[PDB]
DNA sequence: ATCAATATCCACCTGCAGATTCTACCAAAAGTGTATTTGGAAACTGCTCCATCAAAAGGCATGTTCAGCTGGTTCAGCTGAACATGCCTTTTGATGGAGCAGTTTCCAAATACACTTTGGTAGAATCTGCAGGTGGATATTGAT
DNA sequence: ATCAATATCCACCTGCAGATTCTACCAAAGTGTATTTGGAAACTGCTCCATCAAAAGGCATGTTCAGCTGAACCAGCTGAACATGCCTTTTGATGGAGCAGTTTCCAAATACACTTTGGTAGAATCTGCAGGTGGATATTGAT
């Protein structure tokens, strides 16, 4: 008789889905064969990233006093933080807008 | 009469479309355009809902960083005014022509 | 069609863009571009539909398109 | 009949959000956003960890290539920290 | 004591053989010849790479001669795109019989 | 039956086994069909062909016999098609088209 | 006389020159030690094929001179002949290299 | 052994240099801060593509940077490079 | 720089409709247990080709003169911002039905392994453009 | 409008370093056989898409003028051209560091059978938002 299931996901420390993950590996056609840490560790870097954007966008959210997160939040939050600016340099959020901008030279006085 | 000084709406304008993010393109000519162009490549074709709305963030938000850069042309022209020869620099260099 | 790219409409697009004034020639220059856009990702988006032999284009071959043509969308499927 | 059953990310980002922000939720358009970025990352990691295999004429992907990759890939402080939790995760997998 | 050696595979061969029948007097420096194996292996890894996207959307696990013709629709501009389909086409009706 | 390759039956100068093979074994999909490579490796030779083509005549341009670098370089850029094709390419000992902007010469 | 030039004339014939060749430009010992150096404070005692070193002193040359190009472009947009650290700049900053 | 100290060797990267460089480019006037600003274009170029070289070489676990090291870093930075392998 | 005088923007409320969260089934899928296989790490070690050094070979550094380029200044033509109104296009919101998409089913076509040639590669052995050296012809530039 | 003073151009040679041809192994392609299976093809649900007609509401249009751009003029000064002096880079051998070729044995992978959770879809919440206001902030013009 086999013990208690314990997802891989909890034994790695991870709220994201360490199972999927390795079968989207095994499934993409990325090599042969897929180690068993490597999708622990490509899962915890997902996390990692996704939290990373929801912390600023949290702040992003709130400060302009909303409870809920919308693409607006994201796009204040990657674009006004340089590294995760350069990660998503060439990615367009929808309905996320531009940074408020006014070039020096085009203001009065 | 009341009159605001050539700029300052323009000013006014740019704060308030920085500020929001709402497509700025009517929908249907948008929509009809996009159906013509398809035409030209395939014919009897239909198009999801989202597809079109896709179609639109996509050059909505293209042909806002391009005025941006276009902007910057300008701005290096030591003018304030963008004009083609700006969206063409902006694209010569951006390797798009 | 194209004209139905409203001076107001590539207006707004500008000032979102931060651009405090405007050429009057910048419209139709601004129209041949968005065409050329288009062209060059609807041509893709249908090399998608006609693949999956499909007559409606679908979100997904609109994005794929994009991320083709270093546009890559988020929110609509991918 | 049914529609297809459909697997996205959005409750393991809504896990990570109560982590982090647990006053604060999110929009469905938001979280459509948040799945489009984790399936880019996700692509752009494993295709650097596959060209890294075939480069050096492996079969595996294992978490050496994935680290490799997340070194190329992140700028900076995020390399450094992605590197830090997945070798963290691992670890902490491993001893489990 | 026990002597060592190995095999590399390049397209040289068959690139000459290309250069002999659209140009039968002339020759090509070695310099020239790696230029011309990167341009193959570039174009190879770019189409199969579209092919395997294409493949991977469709829920397909095969890749055919339809996945790499419209990989090479994608991929090449205009009338590189049509003599490209028409070798390939050509090819393989030929193949097939 | 004597032994016929697949380029052969396919009329094709490149080798349509060694296409196969490479696309088995870079993980490109769990199957491939029969007619893939006959198919890429024409598009292969092809392309080949093209740009092999515009660089002979760039080479006898220059009165030479033998295709370099510059040759390659010449037919790409002076193509509106491969110039796209390769816009992010960069062909070594190349060098760059002929070329300085009207302004800058003597009134 | 003694004989002199414009200033200008031999700057038009050494552009006629460089154009007309594909020789690298940068001297291969000074560009092997940057090479070195940069490398060296990423990993020590590495070593190098030269064949590395070329394919890096053809890369950085071909992206050096196209950046020529589109700096050359910002001066004359700006109604002047003569580069500037500005027009390096706006084209780096058009090209999404540096925002 | 060991070699003498590398130091301040983007400075070996000479004004004559940069200026044919320039003139390829079709470049016919260069004002004189050009060369540092070309300097340090170049330095961050090279630190880009050197440092993805580097961890590939890593990967392999070798001691010798190879061109296609090199090739590897330049095709992901989107430097494309033809003529040395691959 | 101040005051008025407007004009527009932006917090601040409010109620409640719609979007989010909440509940509770249920197939699909992740996990477990056991059995085998196997890709590749590690260990040796032949054999390329790298680091090193010092004599050659050859540009770079340096200072001075001044041509002409840049940037500041002024100013009027005229272009593009601002603005006010009713017509014409876009928006909104029901419908019927086109065609994605869900299910299922079998054969052409895929993979896998063995067996046997055969095209491709690696030097070895020739072969031959063209690099590099020169000199004379023609072209171009700049001073009178 | 001419001459010098230079620079580039453009054949012509000749030898050898680099390209082509030549052979001989064996690395892989092709053939043959047997076994599984992916994905058209066909047959319908049911999503949403195209259409259409009566709402609103934004844009087209034409006119006044603020001020931006582009021209014209000019002086300060910066960067090109060049002659000089010699230090740095290129070039050629060559031992040996370390890739790369081989072999082999496990830690780590797959293979197969069997049995909690993520997705889904109404119900039950709750929060922005649409709409309205008035105070806040900003701009314009006359002293
Ligand atoms: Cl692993
Ligand atoms: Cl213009
Ligand atoms: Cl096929
Ligand atoms: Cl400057
Ligand atoms: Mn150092
Ligand atoms: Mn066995
Ligand atoms: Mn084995
Ligand atoms: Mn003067
Ligand atoms: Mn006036
Ligand atoms: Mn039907
Ligand atoms: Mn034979
Ligand atoms: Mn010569
Ligand atoms: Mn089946
Ligand atoms: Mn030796
Ligand atoms: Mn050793
Ligand atoms: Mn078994
Ligand atoms: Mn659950
Ligand atoms: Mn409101
Ligand atoms: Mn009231």
């Amino acid at each position: 008789a086999r013990a208690k299931a314990k997802t891989r996901s909890s034994r790695a420390g991870l709220q994201f889905p360490v199972g999927r993950v390795h079968r989207l590996l095994r499934k993409g056609n990325y090599s042969e064969r897929v180690g068993a840490g490597a999708p622990v560790y490509l899962a915890a870097v997902l996390e990692y990233l996704t939290a990373e954007i929801l912390e600023l966008a949290g702040n992003a959210a709130r400060d302009n006093k909303k409870t809920r997160i919308i693409p607006r939040h994201l796009q204040l939050a990657i674009r006004n933080d340089e590294e995760l600016n350069k990660l998503l340099g060439r990615v367009t959020i929808a309905q996320g807008g531009v940074l408020p901008n006014i070039q020096a030279v085009l203001l009065p006085k | 009469p009341h009159r605001y000084r050539p700029g300052t709406v323009a000013l006014r304008e740019i704060r308030r479309y920085q500020k929001s993010t709402e497509l700025l393109i009517r929908k249907l000519p948008f929509q009809r355009l996009v159906r013509e162009i398809a035409q030209d490549f395939k014919t009897d074709l239909r198009f999801q809902s989202s597809a079109v709305m896709a179609l639109q963030e996509a050059c909505e938000a293209y042909l806002v960083g391009l005025f941006e850069d276009t902007n910057l042309c300008a701005i290096h022209a030591k003018r304030v005014t963008i004009m083609p020869k700006d969206i063409q620099l902006a694209r010569r260099i951006r390797g798009e022509r | 069609n194209i004209q139905g790219i409203t001076k107001p409409a590539i207006r707004r697009l500008a000032r979102r863009g931060g651009v405090k004034r405007i050429s009057g020639l910048i419209y139709e220059e601004t129209r041949g571009v968005l065409k050329v856009f288009l062209e060059n990702v609807i041509r893709d988006a249908v090399t998608y539909t006609e693949h999956a032999k499909r007559k409606t284009v679908t979100a997904m071959d609109v994005v794929y398109a994009l991320k083709r043509q270093g546009r890559t969308l988020y929110g609509f499927g991918g | 009949r049914k529609r297809s059953r459909k697997e996205s990310y959005s409750i393991y980002v809504y896990k990570v959000l109560k982590q982090v922000h647990p006053d604060t939720g999110i929009s469905s358009k938001a979280m459509g956003i948040m799945n489009s970025f984790v399936n880019d990352i996700f692509e752009r990691i494993a295709g650097e960890a596959s060209r890294l295999a075939h480069y050096n004429k492996r079969s595996t992907i294992t978490s050496r290539e994935i680290q490799t990759a997340v070194r190329l890939l992140l700028p900076g402080e995020l390399a450094k920290h992605a590197v830090s939790e997945g070798t963290k995760a691992v670890t902490k997998y491993t001893s489990a």
